[PDB]
């Protein structure tokens, strides 16, 4: 019956800005407290911020890391609210949850005394910070030193790319692994093949890259 | 600051406790949450001793001193999960912190240890003035591991970057790590070390120019 949906998520360059909305429903808005909380990909949860309502006097506090560059404000007659990204940087990606707070209250000690608590979550919406907008990969191969011989695909901007060797020939052995964000905002993977060092030679392995986005096909030869 | 362990793992319908440390949790209390993925996070227990409806009573939250602990009873295959605790960062403060996360992992497998390649730079790419060494990681179970880079026996720390493990299809975690490198700093060092730490046992290897 509680629903928290998140909207606004997309790709902003750094120094942009972007506006992030989370429409809520099943419950009395106007006096929730509000929390944001963002999860860098394949990292843990990040506290945002927090916003209260009227009765608390809006009262808003922001995690150190994002103080001065985000600001949240909510719509109690839209029963949304928002988180406002400014001076946006590449640590700011990316996915953005909203969460529905409770609170302890006593009227002697106020709320220093309890902590808070974030009772219901919305899905999420993904933020990505990168000043590249498409870019093709450059290929480079792993010579072998069981062997193993693969390709490095660097330095690329959208994902996704798609690695085959020898046309889809070879799939027995190949394990093609999962891309990586770097600090520049660029992905690189991997993909290698393992063969018995026997046959390093008598056949030959190059690998295919294709980067859809930059429309780039890459052929790669691999030889010891 | 809150500190969890970031690996546990525990075999079915056994008992398992998750432990968060942290200066703050000595005046306060932690919420603690379940996250999968793709999946919103979902709070398990807060305060002294609060459960919200729905929430198993095989989940039971502890305190003393400056730690917090979720404590599972009977553990079931849909508790394979990230585990989180938060609370204020300091006493009295406005603002919250979560900690850093623990991977729980229901044993569904046997246990496997990491497969280990490393790949020094591709001699095309120092012609490019880059130098990147490829550590990959594969078939390994459960899907939790440190990667340490030495030049030499002299531990690095600038340039590694290292992927969140993922399945892979024959149900195992796979990763990968690189160290980026200038092409003069691989040319001076005696030789490059990768190595891998899973369930308390160490792979090393090691590549030169």
């Amino acid at each position: 019956e509680v629903r928290l949906v998140e909207s606004g998520g997309g790709l902003v360059k750094p120094g942009g800005s972007l506006r992030l909305s989370c429409s809520a429903s099943g419950f009395d808005f106007d006096n929730a407290w509000m929390t944001w909380v963002r999860q860098p990909p394949g990292k843990g949860l990040e506290w945002v911020g927090r916003i209260t309502g009227p009765g608390e006097g809006w009262s808003v506090d922001y995690a150190e890391s994002v103080k001065g560059r985000f600001t949240i404000s909510r719509d109690n007659t839209k029963n949304t609210l928002y988180l406002e990204m400014n001076n946006v940087r590449t640590e700011d990606t990316g996915y953005y949850f909203c969460a529905r707070t409770g609170k302890y209250y006593d009227f002697w000690s106020g709320y220093a005394a309890g902590e808070e608590y974030f009772q219901d979550w919305g899905q999420g919406t993904l933020v990505i910070v990168s000043s590249a907008s498409t870019k093709g990969p450059s290929v480079f191969p792993l010579a072998p030193s069981t062997a193993a011989l693969g390709c490095l695909v660097k330095d690329y901007f959208p994902e996704p790319v798609t690695v085959s060797w020898n046309s889809g020939a070879l799939t027995s052995g190949v394990h093609t692994f999962p891309a990586v964000l770097q600090s520049s905002g660029l992905y690189s993977l991997s993909s290698v093949v393992t063969v018995p060092s026997s046959s390093l030679g008598t056949q030959t392995y190059i690998c295919n890259v294709n980067h859809k986005p930059s429309n780039t096909k890459v052929d790669k030869k691999v030889e010891p | 600051e809150l500190t969890q362990d970031p690996a546990v793992s525990v075999a079915l319908k056994q008992t398992v406790t998750i432990t968060c440390r942290g200066d703050s949790l000595r005046s306060h209390y932690a919420s603690w949450y379940q996250k999968k993925p793709g999946q919103a996070p979902v709070l398990l227990f807060y305060g002294k001793n609060n459960r919200p409806s729905g929430i198993p009573d095989r989940f039971s939250g502890s305190a003393s001193g400056n730690r917090a602990s979720l404590t599972i009873t009977g553990a079931q295959a849909e508790d394979e999960a990230d585990y989180y605790c938060s609370s204020r960062d300091k006493s009295g403060s406005r603002l919250s912190v979560f900690g850093g996360g623990t991977k729980l992992t229901v044993l569904s497998q046997p246990k496997a240890a990491p497969s280990v390649t490393l790949f020094p730079p591709s001699s095309e790419e120092l012609q490019a003035n880059k130098a990147t060494l490829v550590c990959l990681i594969s078939d390994f179970y459960p899907g939790a591991v440190t990667v340490a880079w030495k030049a030499d026996s002299s531990p690095v720390k600038a340039g590694v970057e290292t992927t969140t493990p993922s399945k892979q299809s024959n149900n195992k975690y796979a990763a990968s790590s690189y160290l980026s490198l200038t092409p003069e700093q691989w040319k001076s060092h005696r030789s490059y070390s990768c190595q891998v730490t899973h369930e308390g046992s160490t792979v090393e290897k090691t590549v030169a120019p």
